[PDB]
This record gives C-alpha cells, structure tokens and sequence, in this order.
C-alpha cells in the first residue's frame, strides 16, 4: 500500500520506547 | 547572533484585502504585483502556497 506521511509538527531549536511489535527503519 | 537561528517574529501591520486590483501584495514572505482573486483549487492544513 501507499499512504503519504503528513508533516505533523517541526519543533524549532541511542533509541528506546515504552510500552509491542515494533519496527524500526 | 550565535547559538540557534532565533527569529524574533516582527510587527504585524496588516492592511484590508484587496477584491480585484493589480496591486503589490506582501503576504507574510511573497512579494509581487497581481489581482487576488478568489479560488476554486483546495489547499491541504499544513500547505501554504
């Protein structure tokens, strides 16, 4: 499928999570 | 004038809308000369121009 990715907020100025099934690319 | 790229904003002189003149208009960054219509084409909420 193909959805495009919306801006949703540009902020002016190791990764974890919590909570799965998670990707990362 | 170091650090970040802090932008200070600036003063907000706003002018009356103009229907159908060629006129120079400074919308917030756009600088020209044309008539301001009005539109049929749908924007997007985060599209500006």
């Amino acid at each position: 499928g193909f959805s495009a990715l919306e801006p949703l907020v540009d902020l002016p100025i190791r990764f974890q999570t919590l909570l799965a099934a998670y990707y990362v690319g | 004038l170091l650090h970040a790229p802090a932008t200070v904003c600036g003063p907000k002189k706003s002018t009356n809308l103009v229907k159908n003149k060629c006129v120079n208009f400074n919308f917030n960054g756009l600088t020209g000369t044309g008539v301001l219509t009005e539109s049929n084409k749908k924007f997007l909420p985060f599209q500006q121009f």
